[PDB]
C-alpha cells in the first residue's frame, strides 16, 4: 500500500 | 439450493469462494470457521446448523471445503456433487492440496461456474468439460523388535498424557495458553504385529518441555516405527511396535485448548489496612467426568499479619512457610462451581510494597486431553498368529495434568 | 524493559526488529504475527496500549507503517508512546521525509539508529539533537 | 509510480497478444484481495475479441463482480446482448449465465428478450443455461418472469430433447413452485404426471433428483394410480448417487401408504426397498450418515422393511464416530427379542475397546435394551456384571447406574448381586455412579450388614459432596434407619445435623428437615411415607410424534430427514 | 564539514529484483541465485576485498531477515570484525549479533575481536563491540566480560557515549548472570554517575541503578538524594536550560520519568532535608499540570503527562502527606472529564490504585460522577472495565444504589466474558451494602431476570437465605417473584428462586386473586415440564407445601402427584418426592402435616474459619 507516503509531516 | 462454496487450508484461511445466494455473506464462512474448523469440545458431524444456516462439508486432505446453503435441500445431493467437484479437481492436478489450489485459482473457480450454475448441480464426469475448461492445469504431487516375542495373552496400554498451560487475564482474556503432549504405548503383544491408530483431528504436522517467557510453538514428532504414510486420511498412523513401553508421538498444540477451569478472582483493596479476595473456579469440561486431586493457591502480601477464608468444597490453610492461601479440593464434576472467600488483615507499614501481585496458580488432573485429542481406534492386524484384533486386551487412560495455570489477580 | 521492538506494515511484513531477548526463530516468528493479530485490528476508538501474552504492547501507526514496542506490563505507557514517536522524528531527520521505503533500501542501517536510541531492553538516549550529531558524524566514516 | 495504473496500461494496448497475457494478471489479483475495480472499463472493451482464452478470461472477471458490484456491472450490458448473438454458443451461454447474476431490479427490462431467445436457441449448453437464468431473474423479478411467458417457456423445455436442459428446467420451475406453494404453478394432474415420469429415465443424475423431488409432492388420490406410479420409479434404486436412491425412496415411503396389505405387491414394494437402502451404508463415510438419520426414521415408521437386516448396522472399528453413534441407535431400535443374544454379544465388545466416548454410549445402550427388549432384562444384567468386573472405571460407572435403573424397572428380582457389587466402593467417583450405589444400598440395605460402614464411609465427606449424592445420601441413611433402628441410631442424627445445619443449598436444608420433623413426631408414618413401593418406572419417549413422523417421512431426501426438526426450524 | 560516504548498488539491485518477483516463489528463486552467488565468492581462490566481503554479508543479512535461514558466511563476517574501517566493522557486528551459534570456535573468536576493540581504547570501536555484548548478552561472553565492563563504566575519562553503553551493557549482564556481575567498589562511583553533566549518561546509570537497587537496596540507598536532587533541578530551570534534552517544552521527560521510578525502589527519603525537597518538587510537578499550556500539539501534552503520571505513582506509592494525594486525586479526576481516550484510560488506572490509599480521605469517592460518565460513554471495552473496577473499589453503603444501577446497564450489553465476573461484583455490592432489603431482592432478581445464565448457585441461594431471614420482604419478595415469572422465557434461575419464595411465602399474597393460591400453582407448574430435574425436584417440594396451605387446591396438586409423569418419573430423585408427597398428602394428620411443613428455620450465618491470627509473635495461626 504504497509504501513511500511520508511518515510524518 | 447450494447457496455458497468455500474451501480452507489446515489453518482456516480461505482459498476458494463462491456465492451463489444473497442468502450468504461475511456470516456463514466465519461461521464455519470458527465453529467446524476450529471445535474445541464439540464433536464434528458432516452437517451442521449455524443460525439457521446448513453446513455440507467434506475434509480431502489437510484442505476442508463447504457448501453453505439457507435452504432445506436434499441432504444426499450436495455430497455426491461434493464428491463429483473433488474428482474432477484431482483429475486436473492430483492430490488436492493446499499448494495444488493456490497454483489453480483460474481453472478452479471456471471449474465451479460449469459444474455449478446458482446453485444447481450440473453434472461433471470430465464429459466434454476440455470444451468448457479454457484453461490451462498446473499438476504437481523400523524402530526395532526381537524376532518371536511370545506372550500369555495380548494386551496393550495406551497413556495419553497432557500436560496444558494457560496465562489468563482477570476479566477471562486467554494471554498465552499451550498443551503439550505425549503418546505413550506400552505393548506386551506377540509376534510381528503391524498395529494401526486412528485419532480424531486435532493434530496436523523437539524440546523437552521447558522455557519461560519463551513462546509456544505447534509441533509433533513421531517414533521411528511410525508409518505417517496416512495421516491425511484422519489418522492411520500405522506402526510396528517395538516390544514393551514406548513414546508413540510426542507433540504440543498451541490453538484449540480445552483449558478445563477458569479462575475468577475477585480482589478489592480496602485501604491499606485489610483485603478482600473472593474466587470462584469453574469448572467447564463434560459433566460426565471428575477432576482430581485440585490446589488453588492465592497469593497473599508479604504484610500479612491475619487470615480468614471461607471454603465451600473443600479445606484451606495458610502456609507463610510460603506465603499464600493453599485451597485443595478433592474433586468436581464438570459444569459446576466453587467459591472460597478471604479476608486478609496487613500490617500497617509504611509502603515500600508494589506487591505485584503475583497470578493465582492451579494444581489439577483430568481424564481427557486438554489437545482435544481422542483415541478413535487401535487396530492389531498379525497375520502368523492370526489372533483376532477382539482378543487383543485393550486400555487406555488420558491424564491432563496442569502445567504453571496461572490466573492474574 | 522493553521485550522487543518492531516495525511492520498493514500487511504485517516485519521492516525492522530488535529483539532484547533469547528468541528462537520459530518463537521470532509466531510472536511477530501476533503482533500483527493484535494491533492491525484496532480502530483509533480503541486505546494505544494492549495486553500481550504476558507484556503489553505500546503502539502508533505512522503511514502504512505500524511501530510497535512490547513492555513490561508496569511500564510508563506514555512516557514509551512519546519515545516511539520521537525515534520516528529522528529518522525523518536523518533520511529526510523517511518513508517506508527507506526503511527497505537501508535496514541495515536502521539498526544503528535503534540502538543509538535504546539498547539492552531500557531507553538510551533521549536527546533528537546527539543522535542527529552522531549518526552524522558516522556516514562520515570509511 | 505503478501497481494499479500500470496494469491499465497493459490492457488498452491494441497488440491484443499483450492484451491477452496482460488481462491474465489481472484475474490473478482478484483472488487475492486486492481491491480491482479501477480497471473495470478496460476489461469490458477486451471484450470485442475472438480468441476463446481471452474472452472466458473476461467473464470470471465480470461475473465475480456482478455478485459483488452489481451496480457498476449493468454498464456493461450492451457487451452482454451483444454476445447473445455471438455465434460460438459458448459466448451466447456466456453472456446469459453471467447477465442473470446482476441482481438488480433494472435489469429486468434489458435481458427480457434475449434470454427470451437463447430460450430457443439450438445449442443445448445455451438452453441449459437459460432454463436455470429463468430462476436467476424470477429472484429479482418474480411476476416479471410469470408475465413475459417465461413461465410456459420452462414448462416447455422439460419435454426438451437433451437431459442436461430438462434436468436445469425442472429444477428452475420447482424452485418458482415452492416459492409460490398456492399458486400451483406446477400443479401435477394426472395426465401431465406421466409427462415427467418418462424424463425420470433420462435426465442425467441431477435432474431425476430434480424430477423425484417433484413427485413427492403429487398425491394420486386412487389406489391403481399409486401402484403404476411406484412401478415406475422402482428402477431408480440403484442409480449409485444416493441422491436419488433415497429421492426415489421419499416417493415410495409415500404412495407405499396406499393398498393395506393385499395384493403382495405393498408386501413386495417392502420386501424391495431393504437392498437398496442397505447398500447406500456402502457409500462414503458423509453419505453413510445422511442415510442413516433417515433409516433412523425409516424403521420407526415401517419396521418391517429393514427387520432381518440388523447384522448391518454393526459397527465397524473404522467408522467415523458419527456413524458409530447413528448405527447404535439402530441397532436399539431393530433390537429383536430374538437377536439381543447377538446385539449385547456386539456392546459387549465395544465397551472392551479403546473410543473412550463412544464406550460410554454403548452401555447405556444395553440398557436401552433391556427398556426395548423387555424379555432379556437378564442377559443385559449379565453382560454388564461381567464389564463391571473389569474394575475398569470409565466402564463400571456407566454400568453401575444402568444396572440401578433396571432393578427399578424389573422388580428386585436381583437382590442376589448386590451384596457383590458392594466390592467395587473404590472407585466410585463421578457422581451420577455413587448416586446410584449410595441409592443401592439405601433400597436393598436389609441385604448388606454392610449398610452401616457402607454408607458412614460416604458421610465422612458430606459438605464436599454432589449436591446429587448429598440428597441420595440423607434419602439413604433414613431408609436404614427405618429398617434397622439402633444399628444406626447415630447417623441419621449426623445427616439431618449436617443437611439441616451445615448445607446451605435450601433444597436440601428442606429435606433436612422434613425427615427430622417426619421421623420425630409421626414414626409409623414416616415408614408408611419414605419406604412403601415405588411403582416400576416408565422409560421416556423412544419413538417420535406419530404426526410429526410421518410429516418428515414426506421429506425423505432433505435436510429436514438429517435434523431431524420440521422445515420452519431452519430458514 | 566533512564528507558523506555510503551505498552499495549490489544490495539495493538484489533487493529491487527481489521486491519485484511476478510471484511468492519467484522470491524464493531469485535466493537461491544469489545464495548460490555469493557463495563462491567466499568458496573461492582470492578472498575478496573489504567492499565486497561487506556488501555480499550485508546480502545474507537481508535473505535471513525474509524467512530464509543460512548455512554459511559466518566466517566472512568474523573477517568484517577486525577491519580497521567503521562500516566494515558495522556489517559484521551485525551479521553476528543477529544470527547466532552454538559453535565454541566462532564463539571465542568473536569474544577475541571483541576484547580487541574495547582494547583499542578507540570509542566507535568500543561501542561497536559494547553493543554486540548487550544484543547477544549470551552466557560464553558475560563469562569473558562481565569483569572490564565495570572497569570501563566507572573511569574517568570514558567517553560519555561509552559510559552510557557500558551502563547499558552491564545492565544486560546481571539480567543476564546476576551471579557474575559482584557488587563491587565501582557501586558507589556508578551512583555517583547520577551527578554527571551529561544527561544522557544519567538516564543510562538510572536504568542500572534501577534495577540493582531491587536486590541490592542497601547498596544503592544513596542514590535517593541525588534522584531528588536532580530531579528537583530538572523541573526547575525552564526551556532555555537542559537545552538539547527539552522534547516539546518538557524538560526530560524520560530522564524525569526514570528518576520517579527510581524513587520508587525506596520508602520516603529517610532524611527530613531530602524528604522535604522531594515534597516540594512533587507540590511543583502537579503546579505546572494546572498551568496553561506552553503548547497544544498532542507531543507536548504526551511527554508532560508521562512524567504527571509517573510522579502521581511515586505519592499513591509513598502514600504520605494527605494533601498530595488529594491534588493528584483532583488531576487523575480532571483527565477523565477532558474528551479523550488515552487519559481517560491511564487516569482510570492510577484512580483505581489510589483507592487503596490509607491518607487521601477518600478523595476518590469525589468523582463519583466523572467516572459513571466515563463508563457511561465511552466505547472501547478497556476503558469501560477500567472504570467499572473502579466503582466496586469505591462502593460504600451511600452511592451503592447509584452504582449497583449503572453497573446494572454495562451488563445488559457486555462481552460474555464479562457477565459472570459483573454478576459477582454486583451480588456483592448489594448483599453488602444494602440498607433497603427490597431493593437487595430487587437487584439481585435483575440479574437473575436479563443475564441469567451468569447467577451461581451461591448467588441465588444467598437471597432466598436472605428473604428467610429478613421478615420485612417476604411479601415485596412473594409479590415480585410472582411477577417476574410471568415472563415466557425467563432463566431457569428464576424458577428456582420463584418456586421457593412461594412455597415457603407466598401464602402471604394468595388474598389479593390476581395471585390466588390456584392461581400461583398454575403459574409454577406451567414452567415445570421444562426445567431440569434440579428445579422439579424443588418444584416438587413447592407443590406439598401448597397442599398444607391451600386446601382448596389439594384437590388439583394432588392429581398432578398421581399422575404417571410423576409416580413412574425416570429420576430417582423426582420419583420419590412425587410418591413421598403424595403419600403424606393421603396418610398424614392434617395437624401432623402443618407440623412436617412448618415454615423452616432461619439460616445459620455461616461463618470464618480463621486460618492465620497473630499468636507467638508471628503471622501464622
Amino acid at each position: 500500500m504504497s509504501e513511500i507516503k511520508r511518515l510524518l509531516s | 439450493m447450494i447457496g455458497g462454496l468455500f474451501i480452507y487450508n489446515h489453518k482456516g484461511e480461505v482459498l476458494i469462494s463462491r456465492v451463489y445466494r444473497d442468502d450468504i455473506g461475511r456470516n456463514a464462512v466465519d461461521a464455519f470457521r470458527v465453529n467446524v474448523i476450529h471445535a474445541r469440545q464439540q464433536v464434528r458431524s458432516p452437517v451442521t446448523n449455524i443460525a439457521r444456516t446448513s453446513f455440507f462439508h467434506v475434509k480431502r486432505s489437510n484442505i476442508w471445503l463447504a457448501a453453505v446453503t439457507k435452504q432445506n435441500v436434499n441432504a444426499a445431493m450436495v455430497f455426491e456433487f461434493l464428491y463429483k467437484m473433488c474428482d474432477v479437481m484431482a483429475a486436473y492436478f492430483g492430490k488436492i492440496s493446499e499448494e495444488n489450489i493456490k497454483n489453480n485459482f483460474v481453472l478452479i473457480y471456471e471449474l465451479l461456474d460449469e459444474i455449478l450454475d446458482f446453485g444447481y448441480p450440473q453434472n461433471s464426469e470430465t464429459g466434454a468439460l476440455k470444451t468448457f475448461i479454457t484453461q490451462q492445469g498446473i499438476k504437481s504431487q523400523i524402530g526395532w523388535r526381537r524376532e518371536g516375542i511370545k506372550y500369555r495373552r495380548n494386551e496393550l496400554f495406551l497413556d495419553v498424557l497432557e500436560s496444558v498451560n494457560l496465562l489468563m487475564s482477570p476479566q477471562g482474556q486467554v494471554l498465552s495458553a499451550h498443551v503439550s503432549g505425549r503418546v505413550v504405548m506400552k505393548s506386551y503383544l506377540s509376534g510381528m504385529p503391524e498395529c494401526k491408530f486412528g485419532m480424531n483431528d486435532k493434530i496436523v504436522i523437539e524440546t523437552s518441555k521447558s522455557g519461560k517467557q519463551s513462546i509456544a510453538i505447534d509441533d509433533c514428532t513421531f517414533h521411528q516405527c511410525v508409518r505417517l504414510s496416512k495421516f491425511d486420511s484422519e489418522r492411520s498412523i500405522s506402526f510396528i511396535p517395538p516390544d514393551g513401553e514406548f513414546e508413540l508421538m510426542r507433540y504440543r498444540t498451541t490453538k484449540d485448548i480445552i483449558l478445563p477451569f477458569r479462575v475468577i478472582p475477585l480482589v478489592r483493596e480496602v485501604g491499606r489496612t485489610k483485603l478482600e479476595v473472593k474466587v470462584v473456579i469453574k469448572s467447564n469440561f463434560k459433566p460426565s467426568l471428575l477432576a482430581q486431586k485440585i490446589e488453588v493457591r492465592i497469593p497473599t502480601p508479604l504484610n500479612t499479619s491475619g487470615v480468614q477464608v471461607i471454603c465451600m468444597k473443600g479445606k484451606a490453610k495458610y502456609k507463610a512457610s510460603e506465603n499464600a492461601i493453599v485451597w485443595k479440593i478433592k474433586r468436581m464434576a464438570g459444569m459446576k462451581e466453587s467459591q472460597i472467600s478471604a479476608e486478609i488483615e496487613l500490617l500497617p507499614t509504611n509502603d515500600k510494597k508494589k506487591w505485584a501481585r503475583p497470578p493465582i496458580s492451579m494444581n489439577f488432573e483430568v481424564p481427557f486431553a486438554p489437545s482435544g485429542l481422542k483415541v478413535r481406534y487401535l487396530k492389531v492386524f498379525e497375520p502368523k498368529l492370526n489372533y483376532s484384533d477382539h482378543d487383543v486386551i485393550k486400555w487406555v487412560r488420558y491424564i491432563g495434568r496442569s502445567g504453571i495455570y496461572e490466573t492474574r489477580c | 524493559m522493553i521485550r522487543f521492538i518492531l516495525i511492520q506494515n498493514r500487511a504485517g511484513k516485519t521492516r525492522l526488529a530488535k529483539w532484547y531477548m533469547q528468541f528462537d526463530d520459530d518463537e521470532k516468528q509466531k510472536l511477530i504475527e501476533e503482533v500483527h493479530a493484535v494491533v492491525t485490528v484496532r480502530d483509533a476508538k480503541h486505546t494505544n496500549f494492549v495486553e500481550f501474552r504476558n507484556f503489553k504492547i505500546i503502539y502508533r501507526r505512522y503511514a502504512g507503517l505500524y511501530f510497535c514496542i512490547c513492555v513490561d506490563v508496569n511500564d510508563n505507557n506514555l512516557a514509551y508512546l512519546e519515545a516511539i514517536h520521537n525515534f520516528v522524528e529522528v529518522l525523518n531527520e536523518y533520511f529526510h521525509n523517511v518513508c517506508e521505503l527507506d526503511l527497505v533500501f537501508n535496514f541495515y542501517k536502521v539498526y544503528t539508529v535503534v540502538d543509538e536510541m535504546f539498547l539492552a531492553g531500557e531507553i538510551r538516549e533521549t536527546s533528537q539533537t546527539k543522535v542527529l550529531k552522531q549518526l552524522l558524524m558516522l556516514q562520515s566514516l570509511e | 509510480k505503478g501497481e494499479i495504473f500500470e496494469l491499465k496500461a497493459e490492457l488498452n494496448n491494441e497488440k491484443k497478444e499483450k492484451r491477452k497475457e496482460a488481462v491474465k494478471k489481472v484475474i490473478a489479483a482478484m483472488t487475492v484481495g486486492k481491491d480491482v475495480s479501477s480497471l473495470f472499463p478496460d476489461v469490458v472493451n477486451c471484450m470485442q475479441t475472438d480468441n476463446l482464452e481471452l474472452k472466458k478470461l473476461v467473464y470470471l472477471y465480470l461475473m465475480n463482480y456482478a455478485k459483488s458490484q452489481p451496480d457498476m456491472a449493468i454498464m456493461a450490458v450492451n457487451s452482454f446482448v451483444k454476445d447473445c448473438e455471438d455465434p460460438n454458443p459458448l459466448i451466447r451461454a456466456l453472456a446469459v449465465r453471467t447477465m442473470g447474476c446482476i441482481r438488480v431490479d433494472k435489469i429486468t427490462e434489458y435481458l427480457c428478450e434475449p434470454l427470451r431467445k437463447c430460450l430457443k436457441d439450438e445449442d443445448p449448453y445455451v438452453r441449459k443455461t437459460a432454463a436455470v437464468c429463468v430462476a436467476k431473474l424470477h429472484d429479482i423479478n418474480a411476476q416479471m418472469v410469470e408475465d413475459q411467458g417465461f413461465l410456459d417457456s420452462l414448462r416447455d423445455l422439460i419435454a426438451d430433447s437433451n437431459p442436461m436442459v430438462v434436468a436445469n428446467a425442472v429444477a428452475a420451475l420447482s424452485e418458482i413452485s415452492e416459492s409460490h406453494p398456492n399458486s400451483n404453478l406446477l400443479d401435477l394432474n394426472p395426465q401431465n404426471i406421466n409427462k415427467l415420469l418418462t424424463a425420470l429415465n433420462e435426465c442425467t443424475e441431477w435432474g431425476q433428483i430434480f424430477i423425484l423431488d417433484c413427485l413427492s409432492n403429487y398425491n394420486p388420490k386412487d389406489d391403481r394410480e399409486a401402484q403404476s406410479i411406484c412401478e415406475r420409479v422402482t428402477p431408480r434404486l440403484s442409480h449409485a448417487n444416493s441422491a436419488v436412491v433415497l429421492s426415489a425412496v421419499k416417493v415410495l415411503m409415500k404412495f407405499l401408504e396406499l393398498l393395506p396389505k393385499d395384493s403382495d405387491y405393498y408386501n413386495m414394494l417392502l420386501k424391495k426397498l431393504a437392498p437398496p437402502l442397505v447398500t447406500l451404508l456402502s457409500g462414503e463415510p458423509e453419505v453413510q450418515y445422511v442415510a442413516l438419520r433417515n433409516i433412523n426414521l425409516i424403521v420407526q415408521k415401517r419396521p418391517e422393511i429393514l427387520k432381518q437386516e440388523i447384522k448391518v448396522f454393526f459397527v465397524k472399528y473404522n467408522d467415523p464416530i458419527y456413524v458409530k453413534l447413528e448405527k447404535l441407535d439402530i441397532m436399539i431400535r431393530l433390537a429383536s427379542q430374538a437377536n439381543i443374544a447377538q446385539v449385547l454379544a456386539e456392546l459387549k465388545e465395544y465397551a472392551t475397546e479403546v473410543d473412550v466416548d463412544f464406550v460410554r454410549k454403548a452401555v447405556r445402550a444395553i440398557g436401552r435394551c433391556a427398556i426395548k427388549v423387555e424379555q432379556s432384562a437378564e442377559r443385559c444384567v449379565s453382560t454388564l456384571l461381567d464389564l463391571i468386573q473389569t474394575k475398569v472405571n470409565y466402564v463400571v460407572q456407566e454400568a453401575i447406574v444402568v444396572i440401578r435403573d433396571i432393578f427399578r424397572k424389573y422388580p428386585n428380582k436381583y437382590e442376589s448381586i448386590i451384596a457383590t457389587l458392594c466390592e467395587n466402593l473404590d472407585s466410585l467417583d463421578e457422581p451420577d455412579a455413587r448416586a446410584a450405589m449410595i441409592w443401592i444400598v439405601g433400597e436393598y440395605a436389609e441385604r448388606i450388614d454392610n449398610a452401616d460402614e457402607l454408607l458412614e464411609s460416604f458421610l465422612e465427606g458430606f459438605h464436599d459432596e454432589s449436591t446429587q449424592v448429598q440428597l441420595t445420601l440423607l434419602t439413604a441413611i433414613v431408609k436404614l434407619f427405618l429398617k434397622k433402628p439402633s444399628e444406626t441410631q447415630e447417623l441419621v442424627q449426623q445427616v439431618l445435623s449436617l443437611a439441616t445445619q451445615d448445607s446451605d443449598n435450601p433444597d436440601l436444608r428442606d429435606r433436612g428437615y422434613i425427615y427430622w420433623r417426619l421421623l420425630s413426631t409421626d414414626p409409623v408414618t414416616a415408614k408408611e411415607v419414605v419406604l412403601s413401593e415405588k411403582p416400576l418406572i416408565s422409560e421416556e419417549t423412544d419413538l417420535i410424534e406419530p404426526t410429526l413422523l410421518d410429516e418428515l417421512i414426506c421429506h425423505i431426501g432433505s435436510l429436514a430427514s438429517v435434523y431431524h426438526k420440521p422445515p420452519n426450524a431452519f430458514v | 564539514a566533512v564528507s558523506k560516504g555510503d551505498g552499495m548498488r549490489g544490495l539495493a539491485v538484489f533487493i529491487s529484483d527481489i521486491r519485484n518477483c511476478k510471484s511468492k516463489e519467484a522470491e524464493i528463486k531469485r535466493i537461491n541465485k544469489e545464495l548460490a552467488n555469493i557463495r563462491s565468492k567466499f568458496k573461492g581462490d582470492k578472498a575478496l576485498d573489504g567492499y565486497s566481503k561487506k556488501k555480499y554479508v550485508c546480502k545474507l543479512l537481508f535473505i535471513f531477515l525474509l524467512g530464509h535461514d543460512i548455512d554459511f558466511g559466518h566466517m566472512e563476517a568474523v573477517n568484517l570484525l577486525s577491519s580497521n574501517r567503521y562500516t566494515e566493522k558495522q556489517i559484521g557486528y551485525l551479521f553476528i549479533s543477529v544470527l547466532v551459534n552454538s559453535n565454541s570456535e566462532l564463539i571465542r573468536l568473536i569474544n577475541n575481536a571483541i576484547k580487541n576493540d574495547l582494547a583499542s581504547r578507540n570509542p566507535t570501536f568500543m561501542g561497536l563491540a559494547l553493543h554486540c555484548i548487550a544484543n547477544v548478552g549470551s552466557r560464553e561472553m558475560a563469562e569473558a566480560f562481565a569483569g572490564e565492563i565495570p572497569k570501563i563504566l566507572v573511569a574517568g575519562d570514558t567517553m560519555d557515549s561509552v559510559k552510557q553503553s557500558a551502563a547499558l551493557c552491564l545492565l544486560r549482564l546481571y539480567r543476564t548472570s546476576p551471579d557474575l556481575v559482584p557488587m563491587g567498589d565501582w557501586t558507589s562511583r556508578v551512583v555517583h554517575l547520577l551527578n554527571d553533566q551529561h544527561l544522557g549518561v544519567v538516564t543510562a546509570a538510572t536504568s542500572l541503578i534501577t534495577t540493582l537497587a531491587q536486590k541490592n537496596p542497601e547498596e544503592f540507598k544513596t542514590s535517593v538524594s541525588l534522584a531528588v536532587s536532580r530531579l528537583s533541578r530538572i523541573v526547575t530551570s525552564a526551556s532555555t536550560d537542559l537545552q538539547d534534552y527539552t522534547y516539546y517544552f518538557v524538560p526530560a521527560p524520560w530522564l524525569s520519568v526514570k528518576l520517579l521510578r527510581l524513587l520508587q525502589c525506596y520508602p520516603p527519603p529517610e532524611d527530613p532535608a531530602v524528604r522535604g525537597r522531594l515534597t516540594e518538587c512533587l507540590e511543583t510537578i502537579l503546579n505546572k499540570a494546572q498551568e496553561p499550556p506552553k503548547s497544544k500539539k498532542v507531543q507536548h501534552s504526551n511527554a508532560k503527562n508521562a512524567v504527571l503520571f509517573e510522579a502521581i505513582s511515586l505519592i499513591i506509592h509513598h502514600d504520605s502527606e494527605p494533601n498530595l494525594l488529594v491534588r493528584a486525586c483532583n488531576q487523575l479526576g480532571q483527565f477523565l472529564q477532558h474528551r479523550e481516550t488515552n487519559l481517560r484510560y491511564l487516569a482510570l488506572e492510577s484512580m483505581c490504585t489510589l483507592a487503596s490509599s490509607e491518607f487521601s480521605h477518600e478523595a476518590v469517592k469525589t468523582h463519583i460522577e466523572t467516572v459513571i460518565n466515563a463508563l457511561k460513554t465511552e466505547r472501547d471495552v478497556s476503558v469501560r472495565q477500567r472504570a467499572v473496577d473502579l466503582l466496586y473499589a469505591m462502593c460504600d453503603r451511600s452511592n451503592a444504589q447509584q452504582i449497583v444501577a449503572e453497573m446494572l446497564s454495562y451488563l445488559e450489553t457486555a462481552d460474555y466474558s464479562i457477565r459472570e465476573e459483573i454478576v459477582l461484583k454486583v451480588a456483592i455490592l448489594a448483599e453488602k451494602y444494602a440498607v433497603d432489603y427490597t431493593w437487595y431482592v430487587d437487584t439481585i432478581l435483575n440479574l437473575i431476570r436479563i443475564a441469567g445464565d451468569y447467577v451461581s448457585e451461591e448467588v441465588w441461594y444467598r437471597v432466598i437465605q436472605i428473604v428467610i431471614n429478613r421478615d420485612d420482604v417476604q411479601g415485596y419478595a412473594a409479590k415480585t417473584v410472582f411477577e417476574a415469572l410471568q415472563a415466557p422465557a425467563c432463566h431457569e434461575n428464576l424458577v428456582k428462586v420463584g418456586g421457593y419464595i412461594l412455597g415457603e411465602f407466598g401464602n402471604l399474597i394468595a388474598g389479593d386473586p390476581r395471585s390466588s393460591p390456584l392461581i400461583q400453582f398454575n403459574l409454577l407448574h406451567s414452567k415445570f415440564h421444562l426445567c431440569s430435574v434440579p428445579t422439579r425436584a424443588l418444584l416438587l417440594s413447592t407443590y406439598i407445601k401448597f397442599v398444607n396451605l391451600f386446601p382448596e387446591v389439594k384437590a388439583t396438586i394432588q392429581d398432578v402427584l398421581r399422575s404417571d409423569s410423576q409416580l413412574k418419573n425416570a429420576d430417582v430423585e423426582l420419583q420419590q418426592r412425587a410418591v413421598e408427597y403424595l403419600r403424606l398428602s393421603t396418610v398424614a394428620s392434617t395437624d401432623i402435616l402443618a407440623t412436617v411443613l412448618e415454615e423452616m428455620p432461619p439460616f445459620p450465618e455461616r461463618e470464618s474459619s480463621i486460618l492465620a491470627k497473630l499468636k507467638k509473635k508471628k503471622g501464622g495461626s
